[PDB]
């Protein structure tokens, strides 16, 4: 079973530095070439960086913007590629992917902004005979993203809606989670919004009753 | 009261091939308005039922051109141009003409793969467990195909028998493999009593058993 | 969209009696037919009962199986259809669907038995490998000693399903369900993350988050 798993992000000070991993299984790893490639929020891909493996003595390439601020590297033993970010810049605010260019990983995000750490307030969106109510949680005032919103701790996905976060006059993201139900199941099921920010520790189920 | 059959009952099928499953109902299910009243329904796992054809040869909403049906009466077939993995799971007809309405027994497709040996992990029995008393040695095999294989749990070099279950998933949906689940249950004495714990598996796609195994205590 | 919810499932004596419910949205009630549908573990699909609308004089249609002991019903101004079930044999046991013949509910589980409720211990499966070994770890966790079944597992309140193998449980000779729940990953990814699995069963009102960490 191939596997590919980045993490190392987070929220930075512009100037700052940061390392990103990329932990591999499930695949030979010695001659095998890889990348970083990063994804800005609404925007596109960006090729960032390449290593090949030993017998090419590890040559590295980079974007132009990258150039003598990143450095990606390899650890064959512990099968895990990295990404050094020095001299952090706002732009470089993005999802970093690992890929093979066939396989990727989901992702680590990074920000690099003078905001600091902010947890969420979560508020009950109250349910709204018979036909569809909807129901929800308010994931206010939180930097930087991202947030994970489950119902009922993952058991819960159908009707389920978890809208893309805005950004507020004030620098902090808000954002819903919504679910439509069958009214009559509001007497017989209970629903629990389980938000997790990690950047703040904030984690928070919140029962949302009629 | 109406019997419906179908066959095959399992049927292996490399994707991008076609497949074909057939239904066999014991009286007729032309209506006078010229409806004949047969329904397939494809339930993959952990899903509830999907239906995919309705009245014998219509599509449902959502359903790729993949599927078709078509029929004479008393003998239907399910017909997939081109299988793909993510269509592994239970076909079942269905008659609702006469009561009591009857489904088929199920038609379970299986995604042919490249023969993919199991990754192997065992695990000790926790701490937490031993003080309730009971020990559960468990046994790990990842992404394997064929499903058929052979878990053999070995105690310092002892065959053991009688002592373990096992439980297998079904077919992935992504990329065909299965994975099985196998526990070894000793008393906590009988744990304590012994060092070498291995689980030894045999599967078509390893040249011969692979043995995972632990020292209790290191 | 179309959502239809069945609850009400659980444990009962032979003899006993349960109702279920089926409530939907999404769509115009009053003229639809409905039907519960069941399937017993590892089996094929028993229609058990069909509900015409209000201008059929809400007529009823049953599988022998259940004729006299079972009574479908529903209530239209709470877009809602029911299932009785009186005089509960063992054979009943199964998970119990509502149905359009179109669109199905999710199920819910009926398990008839002389025993009673009992919730599961969780125990921790803890990772196969270390962190610098390169190459793939597993993890997971033990539900065992519980009746009856079912029971939900997540990773992580649902934010991990990568990796991850939920086995069917198995009735151990003291007739209660045991079932382990494991995921692989990276062995370098061990230390980075954390990794809880959360396990909820609804009959006895068990819920567990277990931490899994490297031993
Ligand atoms: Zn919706
Ligand atoms: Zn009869
Ligand atoms: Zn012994
Ligand atoms: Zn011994
Ligand atoms: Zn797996």
């Amino acid at each position: 079973e191939v596997q590919l798993v980045e993490s190392g992000g987070g929220l930075v000070q512009p100037g700052g530095s940061l390392k990103l991993s990329c932990a591999t299984s499930g695949f030979p790893f010695s001659n095998v070439w890889m990348h970083w490639v990063r994804q800005a929020s609404g925007k596109g891909l960006e090729w960032i960086a390449h290593i090949k493996a030993k017998s090419d003595n590890y040559a590295t390439y980079y974007a132009e913007s990258v150039k003598g601020r990143f450095t990606i590297s390899r650890d064959d033993s512990k099968t895990t590629i990295y990404l050094q970010m020095n001299s952090l810049k706002t732009e470089d605010t993005a999802v970093y992917y690992c890929t093979g260019l066939d396989y990727w990983g989901q992702g680590t995000t990074v920000t690099v902004s003078s905001a600091s750490t902010k947890g969420p307030s979560v508020f009950p969106l109250a349910p709204s005979s018979g036909g569809t109510a909807a129901l929800g949680c308010l994931v206010k005032d939180y930097f930087p993203e991202p947030v994970t919103v489950s119902w009922n701790s993952g058991a819960l996905t159908s009707g389920v809606h978890t809208f893309p976060a805005v950004l507020q006059s004030s620098g902090l993201y808000s954002l819903s989670s919504v679910v439509t139900v069958p009214s009559s199941s509001l007497g017989t099921q209970t629903y629990i919004c389980n938000v997790n920010h990690k950047p703040s520790n904030t984690k928070v189920d919140k029962k949302v009753e009629p | 009261d109406v019997v419906m059959t179908q066959s095959p009952l399992s049927l292996p099928v490399t994707p991008g091939e076609p497949a074909s499953i057939s239904c066999r109902s014991s009286r007729s299910l032309l209506t006078s308005k010229g409806i004949t009243s047969l329904y397939w329904y494809l339930q993959k796992p952990g899903q509830s039922p999907q239906l995919l054809i309705y009245r014998m040869s219509n599509l449902a909403s959502g359903i790729p051109d993949r599927f078709s049906g078509s029929g004479s009466g008393t003998d239907f077939t399910l017909k997939i141009s081109r299988v793909e993995a993510e269509d592994v799971g239970v076909y079942y007809c269905a008659q609702f003409l006469v009561y009591p309405y009857t489904f088929g027994p199920g038609t379970k497709v299986e995604i042919k793969r490249t023969v993919a040996a199991p990754s192997v992990f065992i695990f000790p029995p926790s701490d937490e467990q031993l003080k309730s008393g009971t020990a559960s040695v468990v046994c790990l095999l990842n992404n394997f195909y064929p499903r058929e294989a052979k878990v053999q749990w070995k105690v310092d070099n002892a065959l053991q028998s009688g002592n373990s279950q096992e439980s297998v998933t079904e077919q992935d949906s992504k990329d065909s493999t299965y994975s099985l689940s196998s526990t070894l249950t000793l008393s906590k004495a009988d744990y304590e009593k012994h060092k070498v714990y291995a689980c030894e598996v045999t599967h078509q796609g390893l040249s011969s058993p692979v043995t995972k195994s632990f020292n209790r205590g290191e």
